[PDB]
């Protein structure tokens, strides 16, 4: 496929993490008018180290809301998050323009994969 | 109009708590942020509008203190007023050929309207009154530390026309900056003041507007905004005797001993001002 | 219905004990907190809703004291009623062409609706009635110290709908704040009051609503909520004699001596009020 | 339905000896505690369940005293019973299009289901019936001083299932609170009673249930649980004559003189009731 | 990039400590509807100095309970906890947003390792 789970580039991994968090929020809370990409994309790409922690808090809450129901995907997203943050030593304080482009590329690559039936 | 005879530069410090200092028209309504560092931004036009509002409130449309842009007015009608007061025909899309009359119309505009006399304006329209550059200019305000805008969900227990559930029959959005201390720079030019007539009474009213800019700007989405520091540098001569960037560097902001966690009050920042150069007088009592 | 003649700022102190002061629609139903510092939050919308509820309860929808944002009310029908009362034919999306008609239609509802008269409203819709800013308005309430909400798991011995596994137990959950003392700031402006006709009896009713706000909103989730202090600063001048932030700092709340653990009652805090500036009268309404 | 004509506030004191007043579904069925301080908690839901059980035991399904939430009841089926009684066909998820019909359905539901009439209910399932806030509300019961739950391990002679590992003396466990005195607050609002028909006979039955709440709740998990005091504050007029927190502060419970060790009997506590304001009548049922 | 036992960065150590506390709790008390992560994750990062110590006494109770039974994990868990505690000079009252992001990174790094093997 197009997604490369072996890239291990910090912008790419952050984009993938953002995509999986958005998918988790979308699953946990259907019908919401705005998704994570609509709200925190600007802040996330501006200073990831300042907002990714709260994004992860919200993702944890969303996964908690999903694990209770007997249909348990929640665990799958949690393992994805373990793997993605495994390769990050620390969040970047700022991301360069090309790094932001790679961030968006990784986000879109991860998002399509999670849409597979 | 006895225009001011000295060049000024000032630094204004203001902060917002759980508010939206300036929304972004093309990105929902999020507070403006630097797209690379996350520092908050407040456009100069916002502060100028707040000053205009304060002047209108405190003068109540007195003589020579009208406001040009005002609120949902038709500017071409104001230009027609100016032409009529000068006994000229505004039919052409161009300025009057006689330079004296072309100056007279713009002088009338500057004399009558305070914001034209202060910030200038462009009046090149179907009925033309020329251009004014504006003695007073101020750049973008920029927060001293990165801000994290927050989107707050809000509901309503009423419906406008009809809902599909007749359940969250209404869900809204509120954007707030938990805290941010903004720094705004500004310049006042003596030659332009001499061209437009910006006098000393206008300068005093402008200082008052800066100090009490936010006291009557309260709103549901503004939160609590306040003016904290206003340092004014006054030069001893018309053209000034010190670079602007040197003066602004004298005002320094730092966290002091409240480094624990994010900043959430003006007490988390310390402001110090150094000694001005030989020819510059710094007054901070404002 | 002469408008008020002074500018007021006030500080309200209320606290919750084993309750959910304001749920968060996004974070499930967790009480609203600041994600960075952990302090609790209660949107000004919630407090304004409680004031509206108290006004409706105490006045029983008497003349000139109806609530515009009422439960399951249809706002466009209210706009149609206003237009009919003013004897106008509403445009599909627009205010009356003449300024006088627009002012009449806006003023009718600004008069005979209390919440529009106080907090203002946005009424541009398929039936357009304009805007009101409202003289009274409040900022977000913030807890003095971090709050640690606790999820309480609860079970139900009945079931909703018959099914394979459903007569059968089901598991729910509650969110509560063990304790938290919240501080809310507010502003009342004389000019907007003049615009909306906000009278003195309206101000007395507003104070009464604030002091007795929570006494009638008891519910299963809200727990025990009460208002502890209400300090109002009355300015001698219509435009004010002191910055709002200077007044809000006079009231200081801190841990009472001896108390060392996390707060669990209002007796764990000490509240002190300083001396106001020359032109400001300070009243401890509660 | 002649609703009550006063506002009530009551505080209930009950204690548990070598028992588990309320098991925590999360902490392995251990008694609920406030983790930051250790004070025991008993959710208001548990007390409401006990009151419902007592009402069902005493009235035994009388005409007007059925309980809407029972062990062997499917709520949606019960909702369907209301629509047929009102001669209506339930829309799959919405209320009746005519508001009068919806009010009829909700009033019918309140008329014959005592718990809906008293504590209110949420019944917006597929067979929608609306909502009811309920005049009577209760807050979490909180122990006067910290409790220390204990785990006691127990053994069984028998083996539940044939296991080859069998001797397999299974080791069960019981969770026990050596002793704890709990204080529970509650409110009754006349305005909501008028909306549901909560009458005086209902109020007397509620007092009886509170007095004899635990006397028929004996089981293995709970030890000797009993109610010790019940102070009722009846306000003179339809709305309150004093803040609720002021009334609750009158009932001061303190360690009895001569007791110094950990509390192990109600004699270790002394309960004193203060003087109620002039507009409030205090009567002590226990 | 993976778990570094020698990171000696206080937010990272706090995250690892929270991870091990959560694992010990879910080992000692199974079947909980709400795990300690869901309840206390946000408060742990926001105000470590106010909530960690009570989590620590609860963890001591869990360690005693687990050690009572013949099975063991909880020796490994309590030695982990003690080792992490030594390096932490003190628990901060509040942490900056970047510190909280580092805390989340450390928590996830520690949590992944506990699953392995």
């Amino acid at each position: 496929v197009s997604l490369d789970p072996a890239r291990t580039d910090r912008p790419y991994l952050l984009g993938r993490l953002f995509a999986v968090l958005e998918k988790a929020q979308e699953d946990a809370v259907p019908g919401a008018n705005a998704t994570i990409k609509d709200r925190y994309l600007a802040s996330a790409s501006a200073n990831p180290g300042q907002v990714f922690h709260m994004l992860l808090k919200n993702a944890s809450n969303h996964t908690a809301k999903l694990r209770k129901d007997p249909e348990r995907k929640a665990i799958h997203y949690e393992i994805m998050m373990q793997e993605i943050i495994d390769n990050i030593s620390d969040f970047p304080v700022t991301m360069s323009s090309d790094e932001q482009g790679l961030f968006m590329i990784g986000y879109y690559h991860q998002r399509k994969a999670l849409f597979t039936k | 109009m006895t225009a001011i005879a000295n060049r000024y530069e000032f630094v204004l410090l203001f902060d917002v708590e759980n508010g939206n200092p300036n929304g972004d028209p093309d990105a929902g309504n999020m507070p403006r942020i630097d797209p690379e560092t996350g520092h908050g931004l407040v456009t100069d036009v916002c502060l100028k509008r707040k000053i205009r509002n304060h002047v209108a409130l405190t003068k109540e449309g007195a003589e020579r203190f009208n406001i040009y842009i005002q609120e949902k007015a038709i500017l071409n009608e104001t230009h027609e007023r100016a032409y009529t007061a000068c006994d000229l025909k505004p039919e052409p899309k161009k300025l009057p050929k006689k330079v004296e009359d072309a100056k007279r119309v713009t002088d009338w505009m500057c004399t009558n309207f305070y914001d034209i006399r202060t910030f200038g304006a462009v009046m090149t329209t179907e009925v033309n009154c020329g251009q004014v550059r504006g003695p007073v200019q101020m750049a973008f305000a920029r927060s001293v530390e990165p801000v994290v805008p927050q989107e707050v969900s809000i509901t309503r227990m009423a419906v406008t026309t009809k809902a599909e559930a007749e359940d969250n029959r209404t869900m809204g959005r509120k954007h707030i900056v938990p805290y941010g201390l903004y720094v705004a720079h500004g310049f006042i030019s003596a030659p332009l003041a001499e061209k437009t007539g910006f006098s000393d009474e206008d300068l005093t009213l402008f200082w008052d507007a800066l100090v009490n800019m936010f006291e009557h700007d309260r709103s549901a989405a503004r939160g609590l905004m306040s003016s904290r520091k206003l340092i004014v540098f006054k030069h001893q001569n018309r053209l000034g005797n010190a670079p602007a960037h040197k003066l602004f560097d004298l005002v320094k902001v730092s966290r002091a001993e409240g480094s624990s966690g994010p900043a959430r009050s003006f007490a988390d920042y310390a402001v110090t001002v150094g000694q001005a150069p030989e020819g510059v007088e710094v007054k901070e009592m404002l």
